[PDB]
């Protein structure tokens, strides 16, 4: 309810960080299946 | 800045001291119109400046331009003046 | 749009003081009846040559005409009325008191 | 949860929502966790992509804890700003922004042998108010020499070329003799010092130009922001931003399942209790748990 936390009331609010991070989880695990396939 | 215009609309003539009748007919009845529509104006310019609740939406108009010149690939406090001087590192030394 | 609030509000004390000045009625021009000629030469239909039906008709443009021409005599006033006060609010005081706004 | 590459590099961060990744990481290993086995994999352009990805994440909730110094006087706010963006390069695993680009330049030219294609393959990271002054003097040597001036350096035509561009770079005010001075050295560290102390007055009067002209064109879009928001009817006002509000919560509440609508509106309901907190003691401000 009320009074929540010091460390919780430090985060800013509407920054990116789970966007770079959803994109890095979708291409880091898609990229290593692109040079453990690849052959010109 | 929304308060140095509200400074600006703290200097307007007070246009209700002629609203009485001895200045609506001794006055031209279009130059009535007009001072009745830049009565009407002040509200306009007025109610607006004091809208400081829209203040918080319009913050989010400058940040997510700011903060995607911030995620650069080179550095988040790169700009012209330092990457310009250290060209001449690069370009005025050997290849 | 503060400098003409300041023109406008400075030609109000223009027209104020010049009415003032002539100690003229305030509805008195901007009545259109004392702009009407009440002297004027007054048609006779009995010399125009009208039918059965066409009097009221030559009544209501002998009428409308001499309506219009007090109307627009009424507009040649104020217009010659404005530019004299547009002359006197040129060379004016503008000590205006401020609109009351929380500081 | 953390995939054990982002907490390595959410230790030296300073920002609350990874700190406390951190810290309940941290609490893990206290009891008795195995430390996963991080990754001798990723060959070096897997390397390079994921070091992209995790030090924007750590970039990113800083910028956002940044104050701008916007409508200040003086440098040291400026210089502040500079300073936390700095610490914000090392936290995020950036080096020094001279030491980054350079590198950004020996990357980009790894295969130039002629000064003209190094000319148009830094063109994104140079200016072109001096990428435009070092091609009008490529072409008075190329006049001279009328063949391609190398990037040898031990051509005498680039000799030449490189007189004349030092001739530009002290042009635009920045000392080519000191620069070139600090990133080669010198034998003895007292001789050294007074170049470091000439290289740290340029760099500073360097980076603090950068960040004043980000903070000169943040005051300058929002001054015609509101400008154009303080002429509108107060009417247009809430509803073009209830508009834009509820089109931005829908777009989070179309998104089911993701991390990031998830936490964008469980910041909205963060908002709210801001509002709400301060609405029961206006004078305290919100309740923090102390």
């Amino acid at each position: 309810a009320d009074a929540k936390a010091l460390d919780e009331l430090r985060k800013p609010k509407f920054s990116s960080k789970y966007l770079i991070q959803h994109v890095s989880q979708k291409l880091i695990p898609a990229v290593k299946e692109w040079e453990k396939s690849y052959q010109p | 800045l929304s308060n140095e215009r509200y400074q600006l609309l703290s200097q307007w003539p007070d246009f209700t001291t002629m609203y009485g009748k001895d200045f609506y007919y001794r006055a031209h009845p279009e130059d009535l119109k007009k001072f009745y529509d830049a009565a009407d104006e002040y509200y306009k310019l007025y109610e607006t400046v004091t809208e400081f609740d829209s203040l918080s939406a319009l913050a989010s108009q400058v940040v997510p331009n700011y903060a995607a010149r911030r995620r650069s690939t080179v550095h988040p406090a790169i700009g012209s003046t330092v990457a310009d001087g250290a060209f001449t590192n690069f370009l005025l030394s050997k290849q | 749009k503060k400098q003409a609030t300041e023109n406008l509000m400075k030609l109000l004390q223009a027209y104020k003081d010049i009415g003032d000045a002539k100690s003229e009625p305030l509805l008195k021009n901007h009545n259109p009846r004392t702009f009407e000629d009440r002297d004027y030469p007054v048609p006779d239909f009995r010399t125009q040559n009208l039918k059965a039906g066409d009097v009221p008709k030559f009544f209501d443009t002998v009428i409308s005409t001499r309506a219009s021409a007090a109307i627009a005599s009424k507009d040649k006033f104020w217009a010659g009325r404005k530019t004299e006060a547009e002359a006197a609010s040129a060379k004016a005081s503008a000590a205006f008191p401020r609109v009351a706004v929380p500081e | 949860a953390v995939s054990k590459k982002e907490v390595l590099y959410f230790l030296s961060s300073k920002d609350a929502e990874s700190s406390t990744a951190v810290k309940s990481y941290l609490k893990s290993l206290y009891a008795g966790a195995q430390v996963e086995a991080t990754e001798t994999d990723a060959s070096e352009l897997i390397a390079q992509l994921e070091k992209k990805y995790l030090s924007a994440q750590v970039v990113e909730p800083g910028v956002h804890n940044i104050a701008l110094p916007l409508g200040e006087s003086g440098s040291a706010p400026v210089k502040r700003y500079a300073a936390e963006l700095f610490n914000l390069g090392a936290q995020a695993g950036f080096e020094c922004p001279f030491i980054e680009v350079s590198k950004k330049f020996g990357q980009e030219t790894a295969t130039s042998e002629t000064v003209k294609d190094v000319l148009n393959k830094t063109k994104s990271y140079v200016s072109a108010d001096y990428n435009a002054a070092l091609n009008e003097v490529l072409s008075s040597v190329e006049a001279e020499i009328n063949g391609p001036v190398l990037f040898d350096g031990k051509t005498e035509g680039f000799k030449k070329f490189a007189a004349k561009a030092k001739a530009v770079a002290v042009s635009r005010g920045l000392p080519a003799d000191t620069i070139l001075a600090y990133c080669a050295g010198s034998a003895n560290e007292d001789a050294a010092d007074k170049v470091s102390k000439e290289f740290f007055t340029w760099f500073e009067s360097a980076y603090t130009a950068d960040a004043a002209a980000e903070v000169k064109a943040i005051e300058a879009e929002a001054a015609s922001i509101l400008d154009r928001h303080l002429a509108k009817p107060v009417a247009q006002i809430r509803k073009e931003q209830a508009s834009a509000y509820a089109s931005l919560l829908k777009r989070a509440e179309t998104a089911k399942g993701a991390k990031w609508a998830e936490k964008y509106l469980e910041d909205v309901k963060a908002v709210q209790w801001f509002d709400a907190s301060v609405a029961e003691a206006p004078a305290s401000g919100p309740k923090v748990a102390a």
